[PDB]
């Protein structure tokens, strides 16, 4: 080993040690992937909370956050989707005004739910556009049983909790549509990942708390798998 | 007879040496909680040593407790560090690092050590019972008080997805430490509250029978705390 | 790219000073840093070392201690602490920069020096002096105890020009390979212990002391230099 | 994939689309059926797996039309009976990307690869 | 007329197709019945290069076969040493999600690249001491998924937009810009003489090209799914492609079809990155099956595994004195596998 | 309309080329790997003291 090499060896070691302060700031972070489509108001949301890769930061109670929305991509996504295996989790923003594209979402949605590389990875829904979903149902000229044609043998779900104010049939509409996913997340998983549906509106600003509340469990939950107490 | 237990502690030795040899050659397993599985398998060496021991008198005892103190430091290690995993699930990758782990795991076989060596020095004295009896005490209520306190939590998540398969393996980590580990203690006590009573003499007659539990409790170790993550199942 | 240096020019014997090297324009904290002295009318002659990170030091066996070498990266600042002085301590005392990974070209940079007065392989140079003429190829030989060469490959000799009133450059280091702006026309080849420096066209700006440089171990030794007299 | 078989048909009428495969290791993918309306996207329609078992359907089609599969002859298959005036649509017969997969991202991306020329099909 | 159209060009594919059967006079595997097959061939991971942080997704070697660039979702090029397993550069990059990186010829430069539609040139020889950022290269509308240096100055780049683009690195624009794909541009691998290049883009589709004219040569479709690799062959009269169906084919330039089909009915997983041996007898391709195999190019004999990943082998390369092997997984490791003797 | 033009220009061009025998094409490579056969480290194994890893 001569001096040189010697000197060589040393620069390697520190090199070492910037990586492993690097490593540390690496582990000490959550990251996300905000999926879902032109007018779900991904970006409403991203507001509260050629550039391919956009990228947004937030802190709550002192955890890091990183979340990437994707921007000036085309339309496939089975290729590029495939970068995003261990990550904590994937927010993914529905329009439920729209129900002639709906059911489209309901389509993307079933396989980001079953990609192989997805096959960890929990959802977190949040179901944008709740208010605009409201005056669609209250002065209504569309029907949803249309679209949909099992809307006629559902009703409210008794696990329902309603805030004040709403009528029976906007809660038994808006609750179908919250059921859709949820039918199409329990069919497979094999309970490794799980799915967090949400209502959000663009008043809502919670949507930060809400992101550290099922972070924190999904991480419980796997902790829990490997130790076996669930 | 005594060849049937030799068997049994090479059987035994077998299995850590076989874990030991999965961690270090799979360059994937370098968190903490396999290095404390790790630390678990030196000591159910150090236990196991201590039988083979039997094939001076004071060396044939000297080191019963070195062992079995890091026997039950170690599994108290691997407690709070799954409870400090599921409780405080997000400020602990980034906090707890491979440089506590280190200093934690040098000082559980540091203090284990020191007081095999300090078991000599008042050997036909009270501490001597008193401090190993404090073992069982408090390493079964901080055993109890995080793996009862997780299952009320997997119990919670389970009900908004008690649970059938949680008891089935609360009870198997608990019951085995207990049922190994606690008739030793017992006797311990004995030598100090029941010296005359020709029952507790009946009781210290089986001393190689409640000896052979103890260090057998060293092949159940690693089945249990040891062998069964996921990964290091394949390995 | 630029090193300068400050000190004092007067000291009585006995007593101390300190220098400094103030860098600017280069990546200080990444470059090991040394000091080279220089009696009034002789050679080279290296004094100390500090290494990137400020991990190893080493040190002359004539100042082996009463000299102290420092650093200060935020800064960017080297330090030589001289205690105790002597008469052998009257000298010019130069801030080399050196940098060590694979393929790297050390002493690359040779600060303007500093002047101070007071009131182990072996490398000869014989031939100090010889008439030169332009358009003629001279070729300046060295001389080695050990072997120079290493296990790995290297070959550890370097080669410096000092012009009648510069500071030297690094014209080639490992005996082979020329330096960063340097013009093709110099050119070495060694053996192991016999080395020789080729300049195929002396120009006008090819005048004065060529000196020649082991770094196969510390400490790290000059020749007496090879003066081209034009 | 030449998908043929449609065309023009009275309101309720009887059609059978055909898909065409040539030479894709046919009995191994997930198969779609796509269709495209004139002012309107692309929509997904009908889903068969590669053991003929697996079905899905949209709601819009659920109780009317049927998705088959032909493995021997290497054909894809759609039946109709109750077509309406929101069904006047060009016809594409669509391939999952990946073989033995469960899951299909791009079928009604705005240019896909693995799709058919299309069949048209109008409803007077 | 779009019917005239589409029947001129389905009658135009009919006599491609016609032309390619007629020249097919024999097949690799019948000549190859004779020719002496390779024994097992066992490499035994000489070095392991630690230090990433997250999945590895590319690698190159250096012109000497000493240096190797690594690129990770880390966000960091390490060059290594690979002799003495030591870091000589360790570079922080802009966007955490690289899926190319390239190591130039003269070894003064490095790229890479990812979602972040840039292929980022660095600078390794600076007067200043450090590594820096020289260009950003700008235009792309997809993700970029592979870059190689052809000179100092001039970078060849592919993404997903339906494009690979021929740069000039001291001005910023784009030289040549080649439209032929339909799909992804997945990989890109450059001849040895220089002047043209091959592709394959996520549409069953690999298309060689010509770096001077600018105009797509031929049009090879002879696989099921996305290609995901590319190799040429050392003779620059071949390439190899691995794809999602599991399947590696041999392409010749000259002939123009596929010479022989690589698979083994056990392997289910698809391919995602291919090299060459010197001589060509050796084509390792990496698997999502957490392991490489060295398949036998003239023979098509699965002669040899290399099983020391713990997760999917995402880059494979090959040094310039085919003296050493390099993989690279998705668990953060960089393994330089080497022959015993 | 134009698409179809651009492809079938495309298909055009590529429809010229005059290939050769596929038994050419393979004896070439064949060639090559017998050619350059004694300097693949990799398929033949070197003395462990040339070997740098």
């Amino acid at each position: 080993l001569s001096a040189e090499d010697k000197a060589a060896v040393e620069r390697s070691k520190m090199i070492e040690k910037q990586l492993q302060k690097d490593k540390q700031v690496y582990r000490a972070t959550h990251r996300l992937l905000l999926l879902g489509a032109d007018n779900s108001g991904k970006s409403t949301i991203v507001k509260q909370m050629t550039s391919g890769i956009f990228e947004t930061k937030f802190q709550v109670d002192k955890v890091n956050f990183h979340m990437f929305d994707v921007g000036a991509q085309r339309d496939e996504r089975r290729k590029w989707i495939q970068c995003f295996n261990d990550v904590t989790a994937i927010i993914f923003v529905v329009d439920s005004s729209d129900y002639n594209r709906l059911q489209e979402a309901l389509n993307d949605f079933k396989s980001i739910w079953n990609n192989r590389w997805l096959r960890t990875i929990s959802v977190i829904l949040f179901l944008n556009k709740q208010d605009l979903l409201a005056e669609k149902v209250l002065a209504g000229k569309s029907k949803i049983e249309d679209y949909f044609p099992e809307f006629a043998r559902y009703t409210t779900p008794e696990d329902a909790t309603p805030e004040p104010g709403e009528d029976p049939r906007v809660t038994r509409a808006k609750y179908f549509i919250r059921d859709e996913f949820l039918r199409i997340s329990t069919a497979s998983g094999d309970g490794r990942h799980y799915c967090y549906p949400h209502f959000t509106c663009s008043v809502d600003t919670e949507n930060a708390r809400r992101i550290f509340n099922d972070c924190r469990d999904i991480i419980q939950r796997m902790h829990l798998r490997q130790y076996e107490l669930l | 007879p005594e060849e049937i237990f030799f068997t049994i502690s090479i059987v035994g030795v077998l299995e850590n040496l076989i874990v030991l040899l999965a961690v270090f050659k799979n360059k994937n397993l370098q968190a903490p909680m396999y290095f404390f599985i790790c630390s678990l398998a030196i000591s159910d060496m150090l236990g196991s040593l201590y039988k083979i021991l039997e094939n001076a008198d004071d060396i044939i005892d000297s080191l019963f407790v070195l062992s079995l103190l890091g026997s039950i430091f170690s599994l108290s290690v691997i407690a709070a560090d799954r409870y400090i995993t599921i409780f405080h699930a997000l400020r602990y990758h980034s906090i707890v690092t491979m440089r506590r782990t280190v200093v934690v795991l040098t000082v559980i076989w540091t203090f284990c050590t020191g007081t095999g060596i300090t078991m000599v020095i008042f050997s036909h004295h009270v501490p001597t019972v008193i401090t190993f009896t404090s073992l069982f005490p408090l390493m079964l209520v901080f055993i109890l008080c995080l793996y009862v306190h997780m299952f009320l939590l997997a119990r919670s998540h389970t009900r908004k997805i008690a649970n059938m398969k949680g008891a089935i393996t609360l009870t198997i980590l608990l019951g085995v430490f207990i049922f190994c580990w606690a008739p030793f203690v017992l006797h311990v006590l004995l030598m100090t509250f029941c010296p005359s009573n020709p029952y507790c003499a009946c009781y210290m007659s089986l001393f190689q029978v409640n000896g052979m539990l103890i260090m057998c409790n060293a092949v159940i170790d690693p089945f249990i705390y040891a062998f069964r993550s996921p990964e290091l199942r394949d390995a | 790219v630029q090193l300068v240096e400050s000190g004092g020019g007067l000291v009585q014997p006995g007593g101390s000073r300190k220098l400094s090297c103030s860098a600017s324009g280069f990546a200080f904290s990444s470059f090991g840093m040394h000091w080279v002295r220089q009696a009034p009318e002789k050679g080279l002659e290296w004094v100390a070392y500090i290494s990137s990170g400020s991990g190893t030091i080493y040190y002359a066996d004539t100042v082996k201690g009463r000299f102290t070498i420092s650093r200060d990266d935020p800064k960017n600042t080297l330090f030589l602490q001289m205690t105790s002085l002597r008469s052998e301590d009257t000298a010019m005392y130069y801030c080399v920069r050196s940098i060590y990974y694979y393929g790297s070209s050390p002493f690359d940079f040779w600060g303007q020096g500093t002047t101070l007065t007071v009131s182990d392989i072996v490398m000869t140079q014989a031939t100090s002096s010889v008439p030169v003429t332009p358009g003629e190829s001279v070729s300046i030989s060295c001389r080695s105890s050990k072997s120079l060469l290493h296990s790995n490959g290297n070959t550890y000799l370097y080669w410096f020009l000092q012009r009648p009133g510069q500071s030297p450059q690094l014209l080639i280091y490992r005996m082979s390979n020329l330096a960063s702006g340097v013009p093709d026309r110099f050119s070495g080849s060694g053996s192991g212990t016999a080395f020789t420096l080729t300049i195929s066209r002396l120009e006008a700006e090819d005048v004065g002391v060529y000196y020649c440089m082991q770094h196969l171990e510390y400490p790290l030794t000059f020749g007496a230099g090879t003066k081209l007299e034009l | 994939l030449q998908e043929s078989g449609g065309g023009l048909v009275q309101p309720g009428g009887s059609l059978r689309l055909s898909c065409a495969a040539s030479g894709f290791t046919f009995s191994n993918y997930k198969m779609n059926w796509v269709r495209q309306a004139p002012g309107k996207g692309l929509e997904w329609v009908s889903d068969i797996s590669q053991s003929g078992a697996s079905i899905s359907y949209t709601g819009s089609v659920k109780g009317r039309f049927t998705i088959s599969r032909d493995n021997a002859k290497n054909t894809l298959y759609l039946q109709m009976n109750s077509l309406k005036p929101e069904d006047t649509a060009v016809y594409y017969c669509a391939r999952c990307p990946a073989p033995f997969t469960r899951d299909c991202f791009d079928v009604t991306s705005t240019t896909y690869a693995y799709r058919g020329q299309g069949t048209q099909v109008t409803v007077s | 007329e779009l019917d005239q159209l589409r029947q001129e060009a389905e009658q135009l594919k009919n006599q491609i197709r016609d032309a390619r059967k007629a020249c097919a006079d024999a097949t690799l595997s019948q000549i190859t019945n004779n020719i002496d097959p390779v024994g097992r061939i066992q490499m035994r991971t000489r070095r392991t290069l630690r230090g990433h942080l997250a999945k590895i997704y590319a690698m190159h070697w250096g012109t000497d076969s000493r240096l190797l660039v690594s690129a990770s979702q880390d966000g960091k090029l390490i060059i290594w040493d690979s002799y003495t397993t030591n870091k000589v550069h360790a570079i922080p990059l802009r966007s955490s999600w690289v899926m190319t990186c390239a190591y130039a010829p003269s070894g003064n430069y490095v790229a890479c690249g990812g979602l972040d539609n840039i292929c980022s040139i660095y600078n390794l020889k600076t007067r200043e001491g450090n590594v820096r950022v020289s260009r950003e290269l700008a235009g792309h509308t997809g993700y970029l998924s592979c870059c190689r240096f052809l000179d100092d100055n001039q970078i060849v780049t592919s993404s997903g937009d339906t494009t690979c683009a021929l740069w000039d690195i001291e001005t910023g624009q784009q030289t040549t810009t080649f439209t032929g794909h339909t799909g992804d541009v997945m990989s890109l691998s450059l001849a040895p003489d220089t002047r043209l290049f091959v592709s394959g883009a996520c549409d069953a589709s690999a298309k060689l090209w010509d770096v001077r004219e600018g105009m797509c040569r031929q049009t090879f479709t002879g696989h099921e799914s996305d290609i995901n690799a590319i190799c040429f062959f050392p003779n620059g009269n071949a390439f190899a492609t691995g794809s999602d169906d599991a399947t590696c084919r041999l392409f010749d330039l000259r002939a123009d079809q596929e010479l022989m089909t690589y698979s083994h009915d056990n392997i289910i997983c698809g391919i995602t990155s291919v090299s060459f041996s010197k001589s060509g007898r050796l084509l390792l391709a990496g698997y999502d099956d957490f392991n490489c195999n060295v398949w036998d190019a003239l023979k098509a004999d699965r002669a040899g595994v290399l099983a020391g990943h713990d997760n999917r082998v995402s880059c494979l390369g090959v040094t310039d004195d085919g003296m050493a092997v390099a993989t690279g997984s998705w668990d953060s490791f960089l393994k330089i596998w080497n022959g015993s003797s | 309309i134009a698409q179809a033009r651009k492809l079938v220009e495309q298909l055009k061009m590529e429809a010229n080329i005059d290939r050769i025998k596929v038994s050419k094409a393979a004896a070439d490579l064949m060639a090559y790997c017998e050619a350059h056969a004694k300097e693949d480290p990799l398929l033949t194994p070197v003395p462990a003291s040339e070997n740098p890893f």
